[PDB]
């Protein structure tokens, strides 16, 4: 049997609360290995978070969370649990659980450093105070100022949606070349926004009709719009 | 428990000696001696074991002719000597104590050992 | 699909040991109802153990060739029905009660042999031991519950008869639930070796001595205490107290022995037989004081029996370790089974009958009075300390040859492997 | 307790030599590990103990020590090897990670094409003036965009977004959004987006006159 | 702070030339520079850019595989080698300095340039 680590417990939580994450392991003896919890912010590097060994006598936390997190284990079901208390805004991230070596502290030195070998897939954790809302779509219409070299660009702007993702297309899949979609960007209010831009030959602006089409699943909406000067 | 000492970094073709000792007045002459190893991506396999009375030793197949294990219960120590290391041997070594008898095909049973150590690392560079 | 099997088989073993000692706690009544003497009073347990001894290996064999759920259900129903029907015999027959005990022995042996194989095969390497231990913790609890149930029901109803009719119906339940919950799953050459292993022979004889002591005392003591309370003009709580003591003592010994081993294994390599011998001699010293304490004060007798029971059961968890320390692996299946047979052939097969025979032969040459009945039983039971002391010397004798035996064993295993 | 890696973004073609340096301040001097990570997937262990090669990793990777710095090296770069690489240290009851370096694909320099996108009628309907300035089909990544509102430099109220590398043309595209209230928008006459980049011999500006048609 | 360019002139088709650019009063160890060209009747266009040590050097669309740019921090000098020259390469070449530390392209300091004629 191959080694598998599965995370569970992700989702959305308001500020001031708490949550519980679980890492379940299968395919190896639990008592000879340690368990690490690691996190990644959407746009930054990795940051070590927590450490637990099998016998609950060796546990450790990083400086940025000292006092807020608690860590525990259960060897009857091969499970590890991390309890997060007093969350804030800077905690939105993706979490992974990985396998240690169960005594890395005693024999880490000048020349060994060991390593973490088997990782899982991780779960997403969002901390925001907004409520669900539907996107608004606006046009970005071409003109003489958007025509250069025989090609003119035009777009549609999707604003104020939560949470991600949204799916965007043009003319129900008719146009497949020269379409650029922009990654979601956060704002000061707490909602997302993006825009889509395409390029077409100038003379083609004479007759063909271009429809921006937006599908948003959680709020159950599908919107069409036409972009003409 | 037990205490293991030695360990470090060696070049290929070298040799290295580790020791495993019982602190204090404890004796471990009933039966207590075998060596195990573990690597960063493979399961824990046994390397060698030595018996109570007659000095009978048994090794694993991948390490025959390169390792030697020795016992000395006048000073409560056990020694392991390694020659002709290769980049494949980079791993952590452990000392363990149990009751079953030194025999072929009993090396790999690491679920019945009574006392375990904490282990020391050996690294081979190039 | 596993926890239910574990629980049901555990309760089955508790019933197994609860339906052996219901005879003892009412023994005084049977002797009067049927017009028999002590010589016939011991015959019941003697015949029971003889039947169990002859029965167990055969069902051990058949357990590997037909299905096992069927055999468990058939055996439990068999001894339940026989023990229910035996309680209706009239006052002019005794061989019918003897035959009843024989049949109950056959059924109990069936169950006791075939349960452990299932409860072991339905689990893996790391967790087998915990549930096997929970299974085996049914011995002392059922042993005490035997006396307690017999005395309580007999006192409550007003006739000893219903003492043998409350248990079977509960068995009648279990006989169905195992058919519902649990899922289906060259010895001669060995002998020429085992009898040449000195530690094995001496340990077997020592365990035989322990079995002699346990069987005799466990059957007979409550009647002795009744006669004591009568002669001193102080007189049935007697059967209850004893039961309680058992339900505790069996645990303490099994702990203390183990603990005293883990220390002495770190100062030398002769730990196990030395611990057992010291405990056994201490047990003899305290046991031989019951027969002097009973003639002055009864609480002293109870304290003495408590200490004796504690020190006597210490070697219950050590002899298996010796056997697996001095025998090559591919013989263990043989080397275990033989021992158990021998442990019954010189032990509980003929102990209670012999005690009764000596007591009757003493009494036939003296006047019939309560006092001389007391003295007859008391003088007869004096053989138990003698045999305990003899077993202690046997453990010393195995402690001598322990090391050479281990050396030979390692040489054999490596030569074969 | 923090390390430094250099360089933070390096570009190299297929078939060249790549070297990355992780410099430490903690007292191990040989205890750093190396990890690889691709967009949207969990990271994989690549080298441990600073010299040893993990089970299954391709042989072209190598690692070594020099002074108090550590080096990771790829000799024959392949199309399946564009990702982010990390160095790990462990000094005490803490374990720390680095900052990562990224490897990209190189080509010939291409100037951006600049467009200005004014508010739409529906955008002005709700009172949020969202003006977009678009840069298309350029290389390399670094390029500076500046907003001018009636000859004034404005800052602190704009956001930027850049895309990944194109799968066919290997170029980037940038979108800068400036957000104002309707009242703030109505108080001006001329807006301008200015961009400066390596391939531009002079900064190029595009202008927009409010209300003109 | 001054900038001196040299090495221009007339060359036969297919030849090679080594232009040199030198700076005075400014340290070029921590800055980047660029080469441009201006044809008669055409606007000045990109040729190549040279960054700090360890950051490589970038070339333009037209002359990829023919031109090379290099630095000499000891003498505060940069060099540009042109090979496989053609008659159309006739133009005035210019050397410029970027003032921003992160390679944003702030060309504040310009040079006089030099003539490059290819004919036979």
């Amino acid at each position: 049997s191959e080694v598998q680590l599965v995370e569970s417990g992700g989702g959305l939580v308001q500020p001031g609360g708490s949550l519980r994450l679980s890492c379940a392991a299968s395919g190896f003896n639990f008592s000879y290995y340690s368990i690490h919890w690691v996190r990644q912010a959407p746009g930054k590097g990795l940051e070590w978070v927590a450490y637990i060994s099998s016998s609950s006598s060796y546990t450790s936390y990083a400086d940025s969370v000292k006092g807020r997190f608690t860590i525990s284990a259960d060897t009857s079901k091969n499970t590890a649990y991390l309890q997060m208390n007093s969350l804030r805004a800077e905690d939105t991230a993706v979490y992974y659980c990985a396998r240690g070596y169960q005594y890395w502290q005693y024999h880490a030195s000048w020349y060994w450093n060991g390593g973490l070998d088997y990782w899982g897939q991780g779960t997403l954790v969002t901390v925001s105070s907004a409520s669900t809302k539907g996107p608004s779509v606006f046009p970005l219409a071409p003109s003489s100022k958007s025509t250069s070299g025989g090609t003119a660009a035009l777009g549609c702007l999707v604003k104020d949606y939560f949470p991600e993702p949204v799916t965007v297309s043009w003319n129900s899949g008719a146009l497949t070349s020269g379409v650029h979609t922009f990654p979601a960007v956060l704002q000061s209010s707490g909602l997302y926004s993006l825009s889509s831009v395409v390029t077409v030959p100038s003379s083609s602006l004479g007759t063909q009709t271009y429809i921006c089409n937006v599908n948003h699943k959680p709020s159950n909406t599908k919107v069409d719009k036409k972009v003409e000067p | 428990q037990l205490v293991e000492s030695g360990g470090g970094l060696v070049q290929p073709g070298g040799s290295l000696r580790l020791s495993c000792a019982a602190p204090g007045s404890r004796r471990f002459d009933y039966y207590t001696l075998g060596w195990f190893r573990q690597a960063p991506g493979k399961e824990r396999e046994g390397v060698s074991c030595i018996s109570t009375v007659g000095g009978i030793t048994n090794y694993a197949d991948s390490v025959k002719g390169r390792f030697i294990i020795s016992r000395d219960n006048a000073k409560s120590t056990v020694y392991l000597q390694m020659n002709s290391l290769e980049p494949e041997d980079t791993a952590v070594y452990y000392c363990a104590a149990g009751r079953e008898m030194c025999a072929p095909m009993m090396l790999g049973d690491y679920y019945d050992m009574d006392y375990w150590g904490k282990g020391t690392p050996v690294t081979v560079s190039s | 699909g596993r926890g239910a099997a574990a629980a049901i088989l555990s309760l089955g073993n508790v019933l197994n040991y609860l339906d052996r000692y219901t005879v003892a706690g009412v023994l005084l009544d049977i002797q009067q109802h049927f017009g028999v003497k002590d010589r016939g009073a011991g015959l019941l347990q003697s015949v029971f153990i003889c039947s169990f001894m002859v029965a167990a290996p055969i069902f051990g064999y058949l357990g590997d060739r037909f299905n096992r759920k069927v055999i468990l259900s058939c055996g439990i129903f068999f001894w339940s029905a026989v023990t229910f029907s035996s309680s209706f015999i009239p006052q002019q027959y005794f061989w019918l009660l003897v035959l009843s005990r024989g049949l109950v022995g056959i059924g109990e042996a069936s169950y006791s042999t075939i349960a452990p194989t299932i409860i072991g095969d339905l689990f893996t390497k790391n967790t087998r031991t915990l549930m096997l231990s929970v299974f085996y913790f049914a011995i002392p609890l059922g042993s005490g519950l035997g006396y307690i149930t017999g005395s309580s029901v007999k006192q409550a109803a007003g006739d000893w008869h219903w003492a043998l009719r409350v248990s079977p119906v509960l068995g009648m339940i279990t006989g169905t639930l195992i058919l519902i919950l649990v899922p289906a799953t060259s010895w001669l050459r060995d002998m020429k070796a085992l009898i040449r292993n000195r530690s094995y022979v001496f340990s077997s004889l020592a365990t035989s001595a322990v079995s002699f002591a346990t069987g005799a005392l466990g059957m007979w003591i409550p009647l002795y205490l009744h006669r004591a309370q009568v002669v001193q003009k102080t007189a049935a709580k007697d059967s209850l107290i004893f039961g309680a003591i058992t339900c505790f003592t069996g645990f303490l010994g099994v702990v203390t022995g183990a603990g005293a081993t883990r220390w002495c294994r770190l100062k030398t390599q002769r730990a196990d037989p030395l611990v057992c011998a010291v405990g056994m001699l201490g047990s003899a010293i305290f046991i031989c004081l019951i027969f002097v304490a009973a003639k002055s004060s009864i609480v002293g007798a109870y304290i003495c029996i408590f200490v004796g029971e504690t020190l006597l059961f210490s070697n219950w968890a050590i002899t298996a370790d010796i056997l697996m320390y001095v025998v090559i692996p591919t013989r263990r299946a043989t080397a275990v089974a033989l021992q158990s047979f021998t442990s019954h052939l010189l032990g509980d097969a003929g102990s209670p009958y012999l005690i009764g025979f000596i007591s009757d032969l003493i009494r036939q040459s003296t006047k019939d009075s309560p006092l001389w009945e007391f003295l007859s039983l008391g003088y007869a039971l004096m053989l138990c300390p003698f045999v305990v002391v003899l077993g202690g010397m046997f453990f010393l004798a195995t402690a001598l040859f322990f090391v050479s035996d281990r050396a030979r064993a390692e040489q054999q295993v490596n030569q074969l492997a | 307790i923090q390390m430094t890696q250099s360089p933070s973004s390096l570009s190299a073609s297929v078939g060249d030599r790549v070297t990355i340096t992780c410099r430490a301040s903690q007292s191990v001097s040989s205890a750093v590990a190396w990890y690889q990570q691709k967009p949207g997937k969990a990271p994989k262990l690549l080298i441990y103990s600073a010299s040893s090669l993990y089970s299954g990793v391709p042989s072209r990777f190598s690692g070594s020590r020099s002074g108090t710095d550590f080096t990771l090296t790829i000799s024959s770069l392949q199309p399946e090897d564009f990702a982010t690489y990390y160095c790990q240290q462990s000094s005490s009851s803490l374990i720390t990670f680095g900052q990562g370096t990224k490897v990209e694909i190189k080509r010939t320099v291409a100037a951006p094409s600049v467009f200005i996108f004014p508010p739409s009628d529906s955008q002005l309907k709700s009172g949020t003036a969202s003006v977009v300035c678009l840069l298309n089909n350029f290389y390399p990544r670094e390029a500076k965009v500046q907003w001018k509102v009636d000859n004034a430099l404005q800052s602190g109220n704009s956001q930027e977004s850049v895309t990944e590398q194109d799968s066919k043309d290997s170029t980037y595209s940038l979108s800068s959004t400036l957000t104002l209230s309707k009242a703030d928008y109505e108080k001006h006459k001329v807006y301008a987006c200015e961009v400066t980049h390596q391939g531009l011999s002079s900064p190029v500006t595009k202008s927009f006159n409010r209300g003109e048609c | 702070v001054q900038l001196q360019e040299s090495g221009g002139g007339l060359v036969q088709p297919g030849g090679s030339l080594r232009l040199s650019c030198a700076a005075s009063g400014r340290t070029i160890s921590r800055y980047a520079m660029s080469w441009f060209r201006q044809a008669p009747g055409k606007e000045r266009e990109f040729v190549a850019v040279a960054r700090r040590s360890g950051d490589g050097a970038f070339y333009a669309d037209s002359v990829q595989g023919r031109f090379t740019v290099s630095r000499d921090d000891a003498k505060n000098t940069v060099y540009l080698q042109m090979n496989s020259l053609k008659p159309e390469d006739t133009a005035v070449y210019y050397c410029a300095i970027d003032s921003d530390t992160f390679y944003s392209g702030s060309y504040d300091y310009w040079g006089q340039g030099t003539q490059v004629t290819v004919s036979s």
